[PDB]
């Protein structure tokens, strides 16, 4: 149905170990498809999922140069960084950036972003109207008005809404075996005795794609979610993910317990049970 | 694909 | 802003003793992103573990996973170690196959 494409900038400055590391990874959904890395002994782009490889070598040229040239570029945004915040150039410092689109089932723009971070706090970001900026502070409203004055929205719009757009449509296309394809959890409910009277009913969701997932406990269908323990959703590592659910009950009680697992690649709305 | 914002900087 | 790294120690697959599966442990919430990350098979490094490349999420915090292929058995007992600028000391996460 809907889908994203975005692209993340770490730029890390490292005094006495070289010059500032320039990383980008780009991902569709949760599918990682290209990465550049200046650390690399040839730099450049290199495809990181299957459907990413049948672009052609002037993609992959243009693509290259991009991140080369934004290596110096972002060495320099660091630079200028320690002089806005006047800070020593002794320090290790960290400039991210995150920015792409979302799309709806037809392929059309929901939404573009353009957001950048110093040193893991928000610094500037292109407003949802792709047309103004929000800074977080009097260093980041230097950086707005040099990008006001040289109409760095209008360009970022017409990324946002063309090139962006197109290139996520046909990306899914390609892709379009896995992508655009969703798996399903593999869902069971453990049991795990605390004590004499008291019992842990964890509900699991296995092998899953793409990440989001809605796991939660019902005692006599009243949400518990203030008594529920839930892990952050993890990587399986084969593209897939895991996430759990556990409450704390009382031993004797565990059928007025159901676990519901909502997922894009199910049907219905699921409902398990501890199956003695 | 990537967006080549020209002369942006901080 | 730094932020201490969160930890998960589990298998990409339910685990069966003597059956070949992968060993995980995934670090994220952390910066800045400058991590160290051993899995330890009975308090030794493994060698030749993997990672996935740096990426952060919509918080800006950062994220890895690192991997091995292994064959649990009943007695080898597994963990991953973690050190970040925000712990003073290494910390150690058991793997426990029901987490």
């Amino acid at each position: 149905g809907s889908h994203s494409m975005r692209y993340f900038y770490t730029a890390m400055s490292r005094p006495g170990r070289g010059e500032p590391r320039f990383i980008t990874v780009g991902y569709v959904d949760d599918t990682l498809f290209v990465r550049f890395d200046s650390d690399a002994t040839s730099p450049r782009k290199e495809p990181r999922a299957p459907w990413i490889e049948q672009e052609g070598p002037e993609y992959w040229d243009r693509e290259t140069q991009i991140s080369k040239t934004n290596t110096q570029t972002y060495r320099e945004n660091l630079r200028t960084a320690l002089r806005y915040y006047n800070q020593s150039e002794a320090g290790s410092h960290i400039i991210q950036r995150m920015y792409g689109c979302d799309v709806g089932p037809d392929g059309r723009l929901l939404r573009g972003y353009d957001q950048y971070a110093y040193d893991g706090k928000d610094y500037i970001a292109l407003n949802e109207d792709l047309s103004s900026w929000t800074a977080a502070d009097t260093a980041a409203q230097i950086t707005q008005r040099k990008w006001e004055a040289a109409r760095v929205a209008e360009q970022d719009r017409a990324y946002l809404e063309g090139l962006c757009v197109e290139s996520l449509r046909r990306y899914l296309e390609n892709g379009k075996e896995t992508l655009q394809r969703a798996d399903p959890p593999k869902t069971h409910v453990t049991h795990h005795p605390i004590s004499d009277h008291e019992v842990t009913l964890r509900c699991w969701a296995l092998g899953f794609y793409p990440a989001e997932i809605t796991l939660t406990w019902q005692r006599d269908g009243e949400d518990q979610t203030q008594d529920t323990e839930l892990v952050e959703t993890r990587p399986a590592g084969d593209r897939t993910f895991q996430k759990w659910a556990a409450v704390v009950v009382p031993s004797g009680e565990e059928q007025r317990y159901t676990c519901h697992v909502q997922h894009e690649g199910l049907p219905k709305p699921l409902t398990l049970r501890w199956e003695p | 694909e990537e967006n080549l914002l020209d002369f942006v900087r901080f | 802003i730094q932020r201490t790294p969160k930890i998960q120690v589990y298998s990409r697959h339910p685990a069966e003793n003597g059956k070949s599966n992968f060993l995980n442990c995934y670090v994220s919430g952390f910066h800045p992103s400058d991590i160290e990350v051993d899995l330890l098979k009975n308090g030794e490094r493994i060698e030749k573990v993997e990672h996935s490349d740096l990426s952060f999420s919509k918080d800006w915090s950062f994220y890895l996973l690192y991997y091995t292929e292994f064959t649990p058995t009943e007695k080898d007992e597994y963990a991953c170690r973690v050190n970040h600028v925000t712990l003073s000391q290494p910390k150690i996460v058991k793997w426990d196959r029901d987490m």
